């Protein structure tokens, strides 16, 4: 790795500066430096992993549907050659190495040696998600086992997070939003995900009694967020 | 999009 | 080059994909192919070259301000180690990379096969803007000759504007435009950046009653970015 | 940034 030569501690110094400048692609390779350094991930490190990736991973996501929207229309129309295709395909291929990557992080080793239920459910949930990102821009026959990738580690977050985190936990709430949208838009189970949503939005809100000021503000943004998606299903 |  | 083997046409339409993807990097790698298969660019190619280009070196000098802000605060304070310095020389040396691609390819040859005015004005118009972006991030010694480089290439293009351009044309607007941006920001000339901006808003507008809805349009939205200019400076 |  490039990264092998830097200080553990200058990676994670490096991934806060380029979050600032908004040089994701620069913080997502400092963060994976420092995560094959072999020591385990804080909480704080764990956010700027997923923070760099996110925003990586996002922008491929934003312009492969866009070059898939105009690849859809092309097939309606003038042919205008293989170049649609080609690009869409580049994006695609590129996409899909990001999130090769990490879920290779992921595997090695950081789901392994995550003891404590928010890194474990932390991680997963980040499995369940890079999964679906693949499984966006995946066809039949891998599509279902991609599918079945995103479910499975989803579902074991789930049961960690019900058993070990109160019903208001920020992670145990996101895990649970994510889920949601991936029955929704993945898995073709709408129903499973107003459901879950609901409970979910439910059971958080029978626990805000317990939290102070800034747990609650916590809480109840992502709240909003399974609400937001209920106004939009139902 | 939808998600967290 | 990586872009040596796909059509130069191929290229053409996979930048413009990429423009509407925001896939600028690669935009950019698109159109250097196109102008490495040796042709001339037409107007609508050179427009591609420059927004490409622009997008992708305005990422890294926003990212460059922050760092250089954060590395300027770091020196007022605890000594945090080598990492900011060394975080802001990576974005500028990467910076200046681009930089030297974009006046590579200038160099070799767009400028020398340049004859009409609207092309070699262009052209330069961008060697001036590509130097200025490397004084920005200069120091002494070097500052001095990449400011004679870029003064050179804005003079030379106002020269050939003036004599062949109306002073409505929307390339003769912008090239004055961003000269007196680097009378004011590089050349410590703030008088000579309003007397520019001044001579060049009142020399369009007395020109405006020639020009057709659609190029009068095109002209006064340049010449209210020189208004907003002298509003800041004056 | 003030430029075009
Ligand atoms: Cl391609
Ligand atoms: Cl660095
Ligand atoms: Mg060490
Ligand atoms: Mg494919
Ligand atoms: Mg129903
Ligand atoms: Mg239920
Ligand atoms: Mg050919
Ligand atoms: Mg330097
Ligand atoms: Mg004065
Ligand atoms: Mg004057």
């Amino acid at each position: 790795g490039a990264m092998g030569s830097m200080e553990r501690a200058s990676l994670i110094q490096k991934a806060k500066l380029a979050e600032q400048a908004e040089r994701y692609e620069d913080m997502a390779a400092f963060m994976k430096g420092a995560v094959e350094k072999g020591e385990e991930l804080s909480c704080e490190e764990r956010n700027l992993l997923s923070v760099a990736y996110k925003n990586v991973v996002g922008g491929q996501r934003a312009a492969w549907r866009v070059l898939s929207s105009i690849e859809q229309k092309s097939n309606e129309s003038e042919e205008k050659g293989p170049e649609v295709r080609e690009y869409r395909e580049k994006v695609e291929t590129e996409l899909q190495g990001v999130c090769d990557t990490v879920l290779g992080l992921l595997d090695s080793h950081l789901i392994k040696e995550a003891g404590d239920a928010e890194s474990r459910v932390f991680y997963l949930k980040m499995k369940g998600d890079y999964y679906r990102y693949l499984a966006e821009v995946a066809t039949g026959d891998d599509k279902k086992r991609i599918i079945d990738s995103a479910r499975s580690a989803y579902q074991e977050a789930m049961d960690i997070s019900k058993k070990e985190m109160p019903p208001t936990n920020p992670i145990r709430l996101g895990l649970a939003l994510n889920f949601s949208v991936f029955h929704y838009e993945i898995a073709n189970s709408p129903e499973e995900a107003i459901s879950l949503a609901k409970t979910t939005f439910d059971e958080a809100m029978a626990d805000l009694h317990t939290l102070s000021e800034d747990s609650y503000k916590d809480s109840t943004l992502i709240m909003q967020l399974l609400r937001d998606n209920l106004t939009l299903w139902t | 999009e939808h998600s967290l």
